[PDB]
């Protein structure tokens, strides 16, 4: 206890914490799926694999 | 003014941008500028004082009668070619009223008073929207309509911005004039490279704005109007005036910032066309809206100017309310030259 | 012995109406700390009228 | 040349991250190894380019530039940590952070295949240098010093940006391979008289050339001590390199447009020589030294003879080490007295005696004395130009008089004679100084006795 | 093209040249404003009735409707600028400077 | 006076307080592995192992090679009466003059 | 969450919230007279908060922690000084004015976001509207300068004409003779400097300008030393005040609304008590100015935001 | 020294270009910000890009 007042950031926002975490989660695999069905996708229209 | 009211009216003014840039008949787009117009003029006297009202007053006159000759420009296509799409006007009289009418809404010379006037006599916030958005509307249509343009009356305006807007925030010690002045400067260029290649004229469309965005942020933050005001930052808060120097070196055209990307596509665009005397000239009259974007950066940011006492109880105090994407428009307005390339994603 | 700072002078040469005084320019004035101008004395002048005797 | 730009990026980090006390020791320590890792493109080909990748490619010409740049980092490390003693933390990292990116932005330069990419780093150069001069500065000046530097720089560089979009319309490619091999003649019309002043006017400005170099007094002398090393020994010579890049596709009207350019280089040597004979401020002296040598190197560039280019690239990179070295003493006794005045301090030798064994022998390697690198440019120059005319002999043994000349009045000024008698703060000189001197001067001669590596890809 | 069409370009360009060429009034440049919508809905009904442009007929309504919105916008100005300044000349309306 | 300003400081020396000091640091031990790593690292490590390798430098340039081929050359040609030195770089048969 | 224009049309009015009670009461006097006192008697029995007097710290008291900071960091200005020696020629006396001017309006700001946010009323020691006195009294006993005192005035201007006047105004007057015989059995030696005219010029300033200038907007209430002991009638006398020509009655909920804004953004508060005006008193130098703000940024708690300082034991900064 | 680099070399470049700047930008920037004043310039220009231009 430093503060006379209480700081508006004293603890954590722990939904606000969960929210981006949960975001930054969920958009890195959209991505790996995006890029593997991308890949997948260009292998069938050229005749690759 | 009530928050509802205020964010309304907000909305409004959006709303008749996006009718402008939607609709494909003249009257529409008419209705539309009328709209923004409408919606802008309580923005700008939302905080009520002598100047405010003035500045609103200026402002109306010149976008009404700018209006007025648009709408006499359709007028005059739909008699020769009984037309409303918005396509290559018909008429060549018709097209130098819709220039003109254009160039007078966008404050291009030898149109540009009513901006570093309005612009000195508005809040930061309104002179953010005003620049922003007054500037996106009409070159959406002058796009539209580029291919019947007249390159010389295009170029002629195009050259008087640059040079008047360089002069003037020469002149000028007002941040908000500054900034006004370096709008025109800004728009003549985009205005310049607008009959050769509209993606061009929107890559430094957007980069203007972002540019814009970030310095309007910064001064909002540094709540400073004036050069002195500004002066005493550094003893605050020396950060704000670092990235405030970095943008305005960015937006004087030096590499490898991102200013450096829209006079670089439009020289070499312009070159591609046969056209080198007037990318030179462009490019040498840049040199008197780097010099006072310096002049600026040595009294804010390089140099150190005397403080006052009540500073203290600054430092004691803190930054309560947060422009959120500000460090993004920092970034993206100093570190996107690598990036250049998708200009043809913009295309 | 220490690097040179600008001082008072360098601040009023930076912060007078606009750069580059003239005539018109120095007998012109830097605007109002708060934007707002101070009111004029403008008088009302209310209507005068003779209600009677005819 | 990955291998040595990541380094650079990862030195800035290491410089961000660092203790505050262990900032300085970092830098030095990682600069000399990436020095010493620099040396390695001193190995190169005797018929072609080393091409690296479609970006970045080495010649005889880059390596000696290249190595100069990273030994020279080191050095204005030690002047900062000198004369950046009472500054915070933050700002000592900020300015090893401009230091790093000016050698990063010089070695992208000197490595740069395409013109278009070539023009973008060396306008970038500017902003690292002008924020150190207008920020570290001491005197007054050196906001006018940094307005003047950069827009002579910047009205060079414009037509220079519009000449090259151009060329690429025209041709299909800025790429230095194929403009080379794809090289055809100028025919003499206004359009190319005019294309050949842009490219020549840009690095002439940049050189600096005779009646546009102002701007070299004015930042050379109100620049700090790095940002003054820095201006002399790299960011003069980016409008020589230019000058040997660019002049591939300009002939044969090079020709007969070169002209104008030899007659003012050769007459404000002279000029510039005679200034250095009666100046009352030992930076300028120095300043007006380097003009004098940089157009030695213009005129060279000028003739473009097999022989004028490696006795430029040798004078180029032997003028680096001496105006380095030069300024740093400067910049030392500088610190004792607190003034640039010439005449102030006096009796130097009999005060500080290794110090004026410093200044003897700077001031040998500063005229062209044999078997120096200096003086092996020179006489290549001189030769090549008697070789062009008969009298450009004349004035070459003119400038040379007035050079030994004034080198040896600055030497005798400043260190014979009788001390000042008010004059009671000169410590004795730190062995930090004295290791800076003794890495100015002995790579200098460890490359007159090992000559071939810096005379260009025409050896 | 006949005669009246030129009659009435000739009279929007009038009261164009009225607006920009003030004299003391606020309100008379209202009103030559005012006037160059007017010999603007006249042209263009004209147009469309000549040419029997059948849906084009509710354009003209439209251009009134955003003509008194714009006379309302400046009706409002004139109000204010009046109560600042005692009278609704346009000289008072020099705070702000080129 | 116009502002509230403090004076210049005096000069600092640093043999004030450490007389075996070498002008890298006010830190006695932080300058001492300051000279430390300055001295051994610049001149032992970049001189002397730099100008060896300088020195020891495989011959790229093909100096000693053009040398021996030129020997090989003079020595074929003089062994049959050939010009030592041709006159022509590249081949007239090869080289089709216009008319 | 924090009052914004969400808050506001989501549904939080400053006219709900108020009570009826919420008052704004200045207690004024000389110097060393009861309104201390009576203040506290005030607030106690009407069950409002009481404000001392904005003395020098005071935003060290409302920042980090209580403890106010050294004197070099907060203020660069003694009271001690400004007694012993009046006409110092480093501008002590109008860099103390201009510091307790600030203190005071920082202090109003705080008082007035209570009231706002809370509905209950506030007792302040001495208000911004009073504080223009002393700078009378220090400019006709020639302690400042007439460039000091426009100064004063023009940041008076643009700083004071945001806020709303007191409710009450209670001055208590007390004769210049009764004044120094309380100041020589206080025994401080600094204030027993004091000379009799700048007593005078203080009681000359409350009565001629402050009283008639606050008895306009609204009702002034005015008592003697012995009166002011009493202060059941005060608070009897305070309670019968059903009277209010001021603005409080004008103001409506989107007033209350930018006022609230206002108030609660201390850097907004105190936006025009740093104009760029180069008085020799108040103007500091660039190498002075850095010095210092880079001790108070090695204050202990100060060199970063306030939930972000680990030497002063905040954790979970790398989930904030 | 002085003739020539300190005044002369001065004079055609650098002094020369700054002076045209500042009194190109005092005449750009004298304005008194009046309305009548610049709509008749408009009307100026909309007479002359009607006419001069075709
Ligand atoms: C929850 C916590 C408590 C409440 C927090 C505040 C938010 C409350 C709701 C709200 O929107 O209030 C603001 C306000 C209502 O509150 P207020 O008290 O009137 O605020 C006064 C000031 O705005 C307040 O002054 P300010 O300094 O806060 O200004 C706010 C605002 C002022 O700016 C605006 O209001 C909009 C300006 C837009 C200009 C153009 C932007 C770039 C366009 C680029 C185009 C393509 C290229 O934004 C900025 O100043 C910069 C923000 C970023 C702008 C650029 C974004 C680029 C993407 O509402 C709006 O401004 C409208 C919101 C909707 C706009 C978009 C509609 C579609
Ligand atoms: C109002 C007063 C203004 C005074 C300004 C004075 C400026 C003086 C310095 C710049 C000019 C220097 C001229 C030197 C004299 C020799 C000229 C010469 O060789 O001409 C013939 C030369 C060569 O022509 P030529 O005569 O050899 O050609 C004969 C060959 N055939 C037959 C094939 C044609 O002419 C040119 O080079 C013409 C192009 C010149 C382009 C302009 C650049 C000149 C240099 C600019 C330097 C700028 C910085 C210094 C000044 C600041
Ligand atoms: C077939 C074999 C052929 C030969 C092969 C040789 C291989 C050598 C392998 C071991 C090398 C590492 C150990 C020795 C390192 C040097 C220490 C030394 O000499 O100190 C004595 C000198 C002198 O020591 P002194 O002066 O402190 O001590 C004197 C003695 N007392 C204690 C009494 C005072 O040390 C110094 O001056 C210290 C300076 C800083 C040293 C920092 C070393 C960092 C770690 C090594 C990095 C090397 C990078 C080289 C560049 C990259 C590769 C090219
Ligand atoms: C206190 C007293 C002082 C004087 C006495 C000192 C002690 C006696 C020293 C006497 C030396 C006199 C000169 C005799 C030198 C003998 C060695 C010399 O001859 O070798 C040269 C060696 O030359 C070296 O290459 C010189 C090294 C050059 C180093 C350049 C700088 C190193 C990096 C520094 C970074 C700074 C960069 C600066 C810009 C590039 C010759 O080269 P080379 O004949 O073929 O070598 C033969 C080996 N081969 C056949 C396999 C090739
Ligand atoms: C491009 C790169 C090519 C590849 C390069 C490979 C080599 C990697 C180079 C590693 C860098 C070498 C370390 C750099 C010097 C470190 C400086 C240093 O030692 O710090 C001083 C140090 C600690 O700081 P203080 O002075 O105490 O300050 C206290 C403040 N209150 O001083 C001391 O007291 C330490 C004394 C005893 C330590 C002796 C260290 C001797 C050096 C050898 C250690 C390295 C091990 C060898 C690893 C070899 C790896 C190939
Ligand atoms: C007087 C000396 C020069 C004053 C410089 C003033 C700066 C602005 C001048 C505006 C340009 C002046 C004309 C330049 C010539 C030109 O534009 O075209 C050159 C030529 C013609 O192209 P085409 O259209 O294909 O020709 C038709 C073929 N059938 O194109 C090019 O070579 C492009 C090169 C761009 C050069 C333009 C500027 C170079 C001249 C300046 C000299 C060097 C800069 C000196 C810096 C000082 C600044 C004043
Ligand atoms: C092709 C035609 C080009 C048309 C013009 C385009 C710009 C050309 C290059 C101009 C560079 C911009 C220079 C700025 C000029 C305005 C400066 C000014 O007005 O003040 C002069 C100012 C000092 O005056 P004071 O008022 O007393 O000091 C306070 C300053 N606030 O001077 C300066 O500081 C600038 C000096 C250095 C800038 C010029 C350097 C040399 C120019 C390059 C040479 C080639 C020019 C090309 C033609
Ligand atoms: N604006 C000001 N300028 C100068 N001095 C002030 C100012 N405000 C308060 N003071 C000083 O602060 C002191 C506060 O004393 P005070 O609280 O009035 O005593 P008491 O509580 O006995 O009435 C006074 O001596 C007064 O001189």
């Amino acid at each position: 206890k430093f503060y006379i007042r209480e700081p508006p950031h004293g603890s954590p926002d722990w939904l606000k914490v969960g929210l981006t975490l949960g975001t930054s989660v969920f958009l890195w695999i959209y991505l790996i799926k995006q890029h593997k069905e991308d890949v997948l996708e260009y292998k069938r229209r050229n005749g690759l694999e | 003014m009530n928050p509802i009211i205020y964010t309304t009216l907000i909305m409004t003014v959006m709303s008749g941008t996006m009718l402008v840039m939607i609709s494909s008949h003249w009257l529409l787009i008419w209705i539309g500028f009328e709209m923004n117009l409408l919606a802008m003029i309580p923005v700008l006297m939302k905080n009520f004082n002598p100047r405010a009202t003035e500045a609103a007053t200026k402002y109306f006159l010149t976008q009404a009668t700018a209006s007025m000759m648009l709408m006499m420009a359709i007028i005059i296509n739909l008699l020769y070619s009984g037309q409303w799409t918005i396509t290559k006007m018909f008429n060549p009289v018709a097209m130098t009223m819709m220039t003109m009418a254009l160039a007078m809404k966008l404050g291009l010379s030898p149109f540009h008073f009513w901006v570093p006037e309005v612009t000195q006599g508005i809040s930061l916030q309104a002179g953010l929207l005003l620049l922003t958005w007054q500037k996106l509307a009409p070159l959406s249509v002058l796009c539209q309509i580029s291919q019947s343009i007249n390159p010389n009356l295009m170029l002629t305006m195009a050259m008087l911005s640059i040079l008047i807007g360089g002069w003037g925030g020469l002149n000028q010690t007002q941040l908000r004039k500054i900034m006004a002045y370096s709008s025109i400067a800004h728009m003549g260029w985009m205005t310049a490279v607008l009959p050769y290649n509209t993606t061009m004229t929107i890559l430094n469309l957007l980069i203007y704005i972002t540019m814009t965005l970030a310095m309007f942020m910064l001064l909002i933050h540094s709540s400073a109007t004036t050069t002195l005001s500004l002066s005493h930052t550094w003893n605050k808060m020396p950060v704000i005036t670092s990235l405030m120097m970095v943008t305005l070196l960015s937006m004087g055209g030096l590499p490898p910032l991102s200013g450096f990307m829209p006079k670089w596509m439009i020289i070499q665009e312009m070159t591609k066309n046969e056209s080198i005397i007037m990318p030179t000239l462009m490019a040498m009259t840049a040199l008197l809206n780097l010099y006072f974007y310096m002049r600026l950066a040595y009294s804010s940011s390089l140099t150190m100017f005397p403080s006052t006492n009540n500073m203290k109880m600054k430092w004691q105090f803190e930054h309560t309310k947060q422009m959120k994407l500000l460090p993004t428009m920092i970034v993206l307005s100093t570190l996107v030259l690598p990036m250049t390339p998708a200009l043809s994603s913009l295309n | 012995a220490r690097q040179w700072q600008p001082d008072v002078e360098w601040a009023e040469q930076f912060g007078g109406a606009v750069m580059y005084p003239t005539k018109e320019t120095a007998h012109w004035k830097p605007p109002p700390w708060n934007d707002v101008d101070p009111p004029k004395d403008t008088l009302v002048s209310n209507l005068t009228l003779n209600f009677g005797p005819q | 040349m990955l291998k040595i730009i990541i380094p650079t990026t990862m030195l800035l980090p290491m410089t961000w991250m660092s203790k505050h006390n262990m900032i300085w020791i970092n830098a030095t320590v990682h600069s000399l190894l990436i020095s010493l890792i620099s040396l390695s493109l001193l190995n190169q080909l005797g018929e072609n380019s080393l091409n690296f990748s479609l970006t970045f490619f080495s010649d005889s010409l880059s390596a000696p530039l290249l190595v100069l740049t990273t030994w020279l980092l080191p050095l204005m490390l030690m002047a900062s940590q000198s004369h950046l003693s009472k500054e915070t933390t933050t700002r000592k990292k900020l300015y090893i952070t401009m230091l790093i990116l000016l050698q990063l932005f010089l070695i992208m330069t000197f490595t740069a295949t395409e013109l278009i990419l070539f023009y973008i780093l060396f306008e970038a150069t500017l902003v690292p240098t002008l924020i150190i001069i207008t920020r570290w500065g001491n005197q007054t000046e050196r906001l006018n010093a940094g307005l003047y530097f950069l827009f002579y720089t910047l009205a060079g560089s414009l037509p220079l940006l519009v000449a090259l979009v151009y060329i690429q319309n025209t041709t299909g490619s800025l790429n230095f391979l194929i403009i080379h091999y794809w090289s055809h003649p100028l025919s003499n019309s206004w359009s190319n008289i005019f294309m050949w002043l842009a490219c020549i006017m840009a690095f002439m400005v940049k050189m600096p050339l005779y009646g546009l170099h102002l701007w070299l007094p004015k930042a050379h002398v109100e620049a700090p001590i790095a940002g003054s090393m820095v201006l002399a020994a790299v960011l003069l010579k980016l409008g020589g390199y230019g000058m040997m890049r660019i002049t591939t596709i300009l002939n044969p009207l090079t020709n007969y447009m070169a002209y104008p350019f030899l007659m003012l280089s050769m007459w404000g040597m002279i000029m510039t020589s005679s200034i250095c004979l009666r100046q009352t401020d030992l930076k300028s002296l120095i300043a007006y030294s380097s003009v004098s040598h940089m157009a030695l190197v213009i005129v060279a560039i000028m003739i473009q003879t097999p022989w004028s280019f490696m006795g430029a690239t040798a004078l180029m990179i032997a003028h680096g080490l001496t105006s380095s070295m030069l300024f740093c003493l400067a910049n030392t006794n500088y610190e004792r007295v607190h003034s640039r005045t010439m005449i102030l301090a006096r009796g130097l030798q009999t005060l500080l005696p290794l110090m004026a064994t410093w200044w003897l022998v700077a001031s040998l390697t500063n005229l062209a004395l044999p078997p120096s690198i200096n003086l092996i440019g020179e006489l290549f120059i001189i030769t090549a130009s008697f070789s062009w005319s008969n009298i450009t002999i004349i004035l070459m043994g003119m400038n040379m008089m007035i050079t030994a000349l004034y080198s040896l009045y600055m030497l005798i000024t400043t260190q014979r004679g009788k001390y000042t008698h008010h004059i009671n703060n000169i410590k004795p000189s730190f062995t930090r100084e004295n290791a800076l001197m003794a890495l100015h001067i002995l790579p200098l001669l460890l490359l007159t006795l090992n000559p071939k590596m810096i005379l260009g890809p025409l050896y | 093209m006949p005669l009246v069409y030129m009659n009435i370009i000739m009279a929007f360009a009038i009261a164009l040249a009225g607006l920009l060429m003030y004299r003391s009034h606020l309100m008379s440049s209202l009103l030559c404003l005012e006037g160059m919508m007017l010999s603007l809905f006249i042209m263009s009904t004209l147009i469309i009735l000549n040419t029997h442009f059948t849906l084009a007929n509710m354009m003209p309504i439209i251009l009134l409707v955003f003509a008194a919105c714009e006379a309302a916008l400046g009706l409002s100005l004139l109000v204010m600028v009046s109560n600042t300044y005692g009278t609704d000349y346009v000289q008072n309306l020099n705070l702000l400077q080129c | 006076i116009r502002l509230q300003e403090d004076p210049d400081p005096e000069d600092e020396n640093l043999y004030e307080k450490n007389p075996d000091s070498h002008g890298y640091d006010k830190d006695p031990i932080v300058d001492l592995w300051n000279m430390r790593v300055v001295f051994f690292f610049g001149f032992s490590i970049v001189l002397v192992l730099g100008s060896t390798f300088v020195a020891y430098l495989p011959d790229y340039r093909m100096q000693e090679w053009a040398r021996r081929e030129a020997e090989r050359l003079v020595k074929y040609r003089e062994a049959n009466g050939l010009p030592l030195m041709e006159s022509n770089c590249f081949d007239p048969n090869k080289i089709q003059l216009p008319e | 969450l924090q009052y914004g224009p969400l808050a506001f049309v989501l549904g939080e009015r400053t006219t709900r919230k108020l009570t009826e009670t919420s008052k704004v009461i200045t207690v004024d006097g000389n110097i060393c007279s009861g309104k201390g006192r009576l203040a506290r008697e005030i607030a106690e029995k009407l069950g409002l908060r009481h404000f001392p007097e904005a003395g020098i710290h005071y935003a060290d008291s409302t920042t980090g922690d209580g403890k106010p900071l050294d004197v070099q960091l907060s203020g660069n200005c003694s009271l001690e000084k400004f007694y012993d020696d009046p006409k110092s020629n480093d501008g002590n006396s109008y860099r103390l004015q201009s510091w307790l001017y600030a203190s005071r309006l920082l202090q109003y700001a705080d008082a007035l976001e209570h009231l706002l946010s809370t509905g209950q009323g506030v007792v302040l020691e001495r208000s911004i509207y009073s504080d223009f006195v002393f700078l009378e009294a220090m400019y006709r006993q020639g302690f400042i300068r007439k460039q000091c005192v426009e100064h004063y005035n023009e940041v008076k201007k643009v700083t004071a004409c945001e806020y709303l006047p007191p409710h009450v105004v209670v001055y208590v007057d007390v004769p210049v003779p009764e004044i120094q015989s309380r100041i020589q059995k206080k025994g401080n030696p600094h204030e027993m400097k004091i000379t009799a005219a700048y007593l005078q010029d203080i009681e000359n300033a409350y009565k001629k300008t402050f009283l008639p200038e606050m008895s306009e907007k609204c009702e002034v209430l005015q008592y003697s030393a012995r009166e002011a002991e009493d202060a059941e009638k005060v608070v009897e006398d305070i309670e019968y005040l059903k009277c209010d020509k001021g603005p409080w009655p004008d103001q409506d909920d989107r007033t209350f609304h930018r006022l609230r804004m206002l108030v609660q953004n201390k850097l907004e508060v105190l936006n025009y008590t740093t104009i760029p005006v180069y008085l020799p008193e108040i103007t500091i130098g660039a190498h002075q100015s850095d010095r210092v703000f880079q001790k108070f940024t090695e204050l202990p708690g100060r060199k970063y935001s306030p939930g972000y300082n680990e030497d002063v034991g905040d954790k979970w900064i790398w989930l904030k | 020294s002085s003739l020539l680099d300190l005044i002369w070399l001065e004079t055609i470049l650098p002094k020369t270009t700054s002076f045209i700047q500042m009194k190109m930008s005092i005449m750009v920037s004298n304005q008194k910000g009046l309305i009548k004043l610049y709509f008749l310039s408009f009307l100026i220009t909309i007479m002359i890009s009607m006419t001069l231009f075709n």
